[PDB]
């Protein structure tokens, strides 16, 4: 026993506000304080701020007092965090995460449960479809043992897109380079490795499927 | 605030062995200093509190020690589960702070990049660009250096390119290199060359292609 539930992604604008929830179950909600973690990617933890929904206490951090609610639905279980004037700088995971059961002083806490994370991308840049590209090999690329075949996959918003080789076959030897966004625009590649015998002889086609957007490229190679 | 440094960005290990990651914070903290698990795919997992005091389903494998400034994680006998990101904080003062990370890769036999260049298609072109890329593909260690030389002249321009975790079936690295030109740049140069050092090679690979020889 003892999970805290999250409450699902969400893309919004600049400026903006969210507010996020952390269900809780397994213990009595009112007990143990909750906390707000952040994190940038690729950078460390971060501490928001702490509310318990039964002794009648909050901290933030001060850099976040600013920008931050906590606030509490004691019967429902629930924790939500509001984050305001949403900027550029505030895209990254949040978790919810129990404290334990003491208080909170020179420590007598540490966070023993954490919740499965929220993911927050704040972008001013609507929905552009992507630019599925073959990328096939350099002439005079004096003829392998095997063959690199890639998939340039420019521009794009938002993400989910899929690459699919084969319509499903070649699962293994590929490789799905992690998008990365130059100017709002996201950017992405695959690549696929198969022997001479296996092409220019036959047919390897790559399948990028950006679902909002109702796109679906396919491309031969 | 306290500040608290994670030495050790990345740590690269063997299975089996003893690893010792490593905190220290900038007040003394009075061994308020907790060890977090972050696995592959999100997850926080609390494994030591209060310096050294384990947690419930810690495996015994993990330990800590640490006083005042300095303190340290123990992971004895690497196993296969322990590839993760650990995180330290202090619980002394508010707020409570916490450590960049260190991240586990695990060693394997070196592996050499089998590289790839890429030339512009048509369909770009007709579009009004140029994105020469090249794969760096498969390679152990996560060291490596790319070079482009549009002729034979070296260009950090243009060259936005996509590193990689280590893979979890195989733990290589692979990396994209774009280089991304116009039609008219790409239109007035010939040979275009990807380049690669890597640990397990003192000859440069270079990768190749002209431009009009097609």
């Amino acid at each position: 026993q003892v999970q805290l539930q999250q409450s699902g992604a969400e893309l919004v604008r600049a400026g903006s506000s969210v507010k996020m929830s952390c269900k809780a179950s397994g213990y009595t909600f009112t007990s143990y304080g909750v906390n707000w973690v952040k994190q940038r990617p690729g950078q460390g933890l971060e501490w928001i701020g702490y509310i318990n929904p039964g002794k009648g206490y909050l901290s933030y951090n001060e850099k976040f007092k600013g920008k931050t609610t906590l606030t509490v639905d004691r019967s429902s279980s629930t924790a939500y965090m509001q984050l305001r004037s949403l900027t550029s700088e505030d895209a990254a995971v949040y978790f919810c995460a129990r404290s334990f059961y003491g208080g909170s002083d020179l420590a007598v806490y540490y966070f023993d449960s954490w919740g499965q994370g929220t993911t927050l991308t704040v972008s001013s840049a609507k929905t552009t479809p992507p630019s599925v590209y073959p990328l096939a090999p350099g002439c005079g690329d004096t003829t392998g043992s095997s063959v690199t075949l890639g998939c340039l996959v420019k521009g794009y918003f938002p993400e989910s897109v899929t690459v699919t080789w084969n319509s499903g076959s070649l699962s293994s030897s590929v490789h799905t380079f992690p998008a990365l966004l130059q100017s709002a625009l996201y950017t992405m590649s695959s690549s696929v490795t198969v022997p001479s015998s296996t092409w220019p002889s036959q047919t390897v086609t790559c399948s990028v499927a950006h679902p909002a957007s109702s796109t679906t490229v396919d491309k031969k190679l | 605030d306290i500040q608290m440094t994670q030495t050790t960005s990345s740590l690269s290990a063997s299975l089996g062995d003893r690893v010792t990651i490593s905190c220290r914070a900038s007040q003394d903290i009075s061994n308020y200093l907790n060890w977090y698990q972050q696995k592959p795919d999100g997850t926080v997992k609390l494994l030591i509190y209060y310096t050294s005091r384990l947690h419930s389903g810690v495996p015994s494998r993990f330990s800590g020690s640490g006083s005042g400034t300095d303190y340290s994680l123990t992971i004895s006998n690497l196993e296969h589960e322990d590839i993760a990101t650990y995180f330290c904080q202090q619980g002394s003062t508010l707020p409570r702070t916490f450590g960049g990370g260190t991240k586990l890769e695990i060693k394997r036999a070196d592996a050499a990049p089998t590289v790839s260049i890429f030339p512009p298609s048509s369909e770009q072109l007709t579009s009004g660009g140029a994105s020469v890329v090249c794969f760096l593909n498969n390679f152990y260690p996560k060291d490596i250096n790319v070079k482009w030389k549009i002729d034979g002249s070296e260009r950090q321009n243009g060259v936005l390119n996509s590193w990689t975790d280590q893979d979890s079936k195989d733990s290589t690295y692979s990396m994209s290199s774009t280089l991304t030109l116009t039609k008219d740049e790409y239109e007035r140069h010939n040979s275009y060359t990807c380049e690669a050092t890597h640990k397990t090679s003192t000859s440069p690979i270079v990768k190749s292609f002209n431009r009009n020889e097609c």
